[PDB]
């Protein structure tokens, strides 16, 4: 359980890691477009 | 301890689900006022 549950979280941080420099990028991209 | 990681494990599928759910509209945003 223990390594199994610290592998998913691992796995999910790093997932949102990409998103969350996806969203910044895309409100940077979208900031522009409607300026 | 298992107890405290599966917490984090579902707040962290949350934020995932969040995320993701913001940057299908960023995109959908983004490719709007584009063209």
């Amino acid at each position: 359980e223990v390594k199994q549950l610290e592998a998913e979280v691992e796995e999910l941080e790093s997932e949102l890691w990409h998103l969350e420099n996806e969203v910044a990028r895309l409100e940077k991209e979208n900031a522009e477009c409607e300026a | 301890k298992v107890k405290q990681l599966k917490a984090k494990v579902e707040e962290l599928k949350s934020k995932l689900w969040h995320l993701k759910n913001k940057v299908a509209r960023l995109k959908k945003k983004n490719a709007e006022c584009k063209a």
